[PDB]
């Protein structure tokens, strides 16, 4: 649940933070 | 002689390159500028002329004293004419500028920006419209293509 | 007769006033699944 | 024979950056409305004629008095790598090939920063030296990226060998593979050419004329035409990178016709962007490199490397 | 009375947080300026050819000052005087004397184009419509000794131009 | 001698124009003229130089594709680029990026 805030917290302000580690991560 | 042909066709080029390419500086102090860059606005873009407003004296050829000449900015007005590169023209814009105009008796206003720089094609009007002042422009490219320069030196 | 330079009899047309600036293009999801998709066949 | 072909790579280039000055005042005044400069010449094609010969018969001040040889140097070095950087690529066939002329090319870019640090600190004034600072931080910083993506995209190469770019994209363009980082590569090459939005150097609006304050004349000239050729140079590769051309080996004319139309479309997207945008701030400048782009950067690089052993698709090394 | 400008609030729905992330990412507003650009590069220029082609004025242009005359050649301005009074720059000097006819007419009339201001006072105030500034504008000269008129300049201006200065004024005289 | 001829070519041209635009039009006549704090922010001058050196450990990657040890060669190279991140990550973090 929380995280789901945080993740939507980071594609509002910080979307190619949440990018960069999407693809680092895959 | 030969060598005056050579001569004069070469001031020939020289004139016309300097005529074709002047670069006014980006110099206006007051309500002239407005129409200056009106002048500079498409309806009579200077830029087809080759005329092309850029901000460094030292890269710019004319100097266009578009405004009220005050006391206290005339010697910047000096500094700014001195650094720049010659051959070097001067444009009066507005009769501010050309001999005072609205402002001709206050302490504050320097009657005429003669007094402080040589000038070479004075425009009328306040504002002068801007086709007053592209006919002014034409007039100093003119006025360049009527140069002799090498001719001169020639005939030393 | 009076003739002064008047609005036209029962004056003129009504005239824009307000942004107008249009809404145009896909879904972000719609661009990313192009994108994506360009990419998977790009790979292969 | 070989001169000949130095000549025929140097010559040209410099008519191309003369009559580029001319297309980008024309393209620029017709995005504004106007027309572009029409009476020196049929279409203002004589207007860059005009322009040189009253740049050079103009006075030559130099008030530098500081290290007269950096003030001379610095315009020399500009140009002359202007130049060489144009010699590796292969339109399509490199006037001189190298198994490594990215690299080179990149160490070129790196080495014509200096053109621009020595030129401010030489003149020795105010804009100068602190313009050519803001340069050096420019250049630099988006030199990492610049060398990251192009890492990242020339895994699928397979080497550093430019001529190799043309038959990996035989088949399709690289920018389907990896348009996120064409973009970033794209923004790298306005930023490293130091052109609008980024035009922070000259930076007319803000430093009076930057690290060419007071340079006039000549030398100048020689900036000027070290920076339009940078210009080409770097849409050009940007074109072979990513845009690649169906090549002919029978027939070079089709693939260097369409390899020169790419590049024209490249610039005038480089003219058309210095029409449209304003100027980033010089600290928004950096936080859009280091802090923005720089991540995306890294994972696309891992990525670029992962994507050929998970799909088997390692590029030959030959 | 009043609108707020700003003043509002994105949605938070994952649509439009998708929108919105691909517009920083994949660069949509500036495309969008981009397009418009281009459109404005499409579109026809709006440069005149100067100065083959010349931009539109009305008849009540205020340019250099013209003396007139009657149509039996007598020049109209009677000496009153009443254009140095009215004139904001006092650029109008004026000295007057009885002719050898006995009429009063002007024995010097200068105007100083380097300090009037081209209000378009005198023309408004001369009674007999003397002083008319012309459509001319382009009247440009090298030195300043030029600007600084006379009366002979003043009436070689308004000989010159008076067949457009009368067709100006019919046009909009009846407006005064 | 291909390349040391384009490096000599070009460097004289470069040169000849200066000189024909240094010299040449100071000949012609004219007349009398007249005519730092420090940067604690080269802090970000001093983080590209580590991250050049990163750049350069990178360089090698191409071919480092080819081994047969693709494993061993996958792991080492995310490596080193999650050890660039984390360090970019720790300067960000830090406030270490004050850029300007
Ligand atoms: S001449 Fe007129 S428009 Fe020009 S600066 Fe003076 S008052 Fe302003
Ligand atoms: S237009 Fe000029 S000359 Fe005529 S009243 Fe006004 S300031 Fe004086």
């Amino acid at each position: 649940g929380r995280i789901a805030s945080f993740l939507k917290n980071a594609w509002a302000k910080e979307p190619v933070l949440v990018a960069s580690f999407a693809i680092g991560g895959l | 002689s030969r060598g005056e042909y050579v001569v004069a066709k070469l001031d020939d080029l020289v004139n016309w390159a300097r005529r074709s390419s002047l670069w006014p500086m980006t110099f206006g102090l007051a309500c002239c500028a407005v129409e200056m860059m009106h002048m500079a606005a498409p309806r009579y873009d200077m830029d087809r002329f080759g005329v092309v407003f850029r901000a460094s004296p030292r890269q710019s050829d004319v100097m266009i004293v578009a405004g009220t000449l005050t006391n206290k900015m005339a010697p910047a007005l000096r500094k700014v004419y001195d650094q720049m590169p010659e051959p070097r023209y001067v444009v009066s814009m507005g009769s501010c500028a050309n001999g005072g105009g609205y402002y001709h008796y206050s302490y504050s206003v320097v009657r005429g920006c003669d007094r402080i720089v040589p000038v070479d094609i004075y425009v009328p009007g306040c504002p002068p419209t801007a086709e007053a002042l592209l006919y002014g422009i034409l007039q100093l490219q003119r006025k360049i293509k009527r140069e002799k320069r090498l001719r001169i030196w020639y005939r030393r | 007769k009076v003739k002064q330079d008047m609005p036209p009899p029962g004056g003129y047309g009504p005239i824009d006033y307000k942004r107008n600036l249009p809404r145009r293009g896909l879904s972000g999801y719609s661009m990313f699944a192009v994108g994506i998709g360009t990419l998977l066949f790009g790979y292969w | 024979m070989f001169m000949i072909n130095i000549l025929s790579l140097i010559i040209p280039i410099l008519l191309a950056v003369a009559f580029l000055t001319l297309v980008e005042r024309k393209v620029l005044g017709y995005m504004q409305l106007r027309k572009g400069p029409n009476v020196v010449g049929p279409y203002g094609l004589l207007q860059p004629i005009a322009d040189a010969l009253k740049l050079f018969t103009k006075e030559p001040l130099r008030p530098a008095t500081s290290s007269i040889s950096m003030f001379i140097i610095a315009p020399i070095l500009a140009l002359s790598l202007a130049l060489t950087m144009w010699v590796p690529l292969p339109m399509p066939y490199p006037l001189i090939n190298m198994n490594l002329g990215v690299l080179f090319m990149l160490a070129m870019s790196s080495l014509a920063v200096y053109s621009i640090l020595w030129s401010g600190w030489a003149s020795n004034s105010k804009y100068a030296l602190i313009g050519a600072l803001r340069a050096v931080a420019q250049t630099i910083s988006y030199e990492v990226t610049l060398a990251i993506i192009l890492l990242s995209v020339l895994l699928m190469n397979g080497s550093y060998t430019l001529s190799t770019l043309i038959t990996t994209q035989e088949h399709i363009w690289m920018i389907f593979t990896s348009w996120p980082l064409a973009m970033m590569w794209f923004i790298s090459t306005l930023a490293e050419t130091n052109r609008a939005p980024f035009d922070l150097t000259e930076g007319e609006s803000e430093l009076v004329s930057g690290f060419n304050v007071e340079y006039a004349a000549g030398p100048f000239a020689m900036f000027f035409m070290a920076e339009y050729a940078n210009i080409i140079m770097m849409n050009a590769f940007t074109a072979i990178l990513f845009l690649g051309a169906s090549h002919d080996p029978h027939t070079p004319e089709l693939y260097t016709i369409n390899f020169v139309l790419k590049t024209l479309a490249l610039t005038i997207t480089f003219l058309w962007i210095r029409a449209s945008y304003p100027r980033f701030r010089y600290d928004q400048l950096m936080h859009l490199l280091w802090k923005s782009f720089l991540p995306l950067t890294l994972a696309l690089c891992m990525w670029h490397i992962s994507l050929p052993i998970m799909t088997a698709s390692i590029p030959p090394q030959s | 009375t009043y609108k707020f400008v700003n003043m509002r609030e994105p949605s938070m729905d994952m649509k439009s947080v998708t929108d919105r992330a691909a517009q920083t990412l994949l660069w949509t507003e500036l495309v969008r300026g981009l397009g418009m650009t281009l459109s404005y590069l499409f579109r026809e220029p709006a440069t005149i050819n100067y100065p083959f082609e010349k931009g539109p004025l009305s008849p009540r242009f205020r340019g250099e000052h013209a003396l007139r005359r009657y149509p039996s050649g007598e020049e109209r301005c009677i000496a009153c005087k009443l254009c140095e009074a009215v004139c904001p720059a006092q650029a109008i000097t004026i000295e007057a004397e009885p002719r050898a006819d006995g009429s009063r007419r002007t024995t010097r009339y200068d105007i100083d184009m380097t300090k009037c201001i081209y209000c378009g006072f005198c023309q408004e105030a001369c009674p007999v419509d003397a002083i008319v500034e012309g459509p001319n504008f382009e009247f440009s000269t090298e030195t300043h000794e030029e600007l600084l008129y006379n009366k002979e300049k003043l009436l070689n201006n308004g000989d010159k131009w008076e067949a457009e200065i009368a067709a100006n004024i019919q046009a909009d005289y009846l407006y005064r | 001698m291909n390349i040391m001829l384009t490096l000599l070519t070009n460097v004289t041209l470069a040169s000849l124009l200066v000189l024909i635009a240094f010299w040449l039009p100071q000949l012609n006549a004219y007349s009398e003229k007249t005519s730092p704090f420090s940067m604690k922010f080269f802090l970000v001058a001093i983080t590209f130089l580590l991250f050049d050196l990163e750049i350069a450990l990178l360089l090698p990657l191409p071919w480092a594709s080819q081994t047969n040890n693709l494993k061993t060669m996958l792991t080492m190279a995310l490596f080193l680029l999650i050890l660039l991140a984390a360090s970019l990550a720790y300067e960000w973090t830090q406030k270490g990026l004050e850029w300007a």
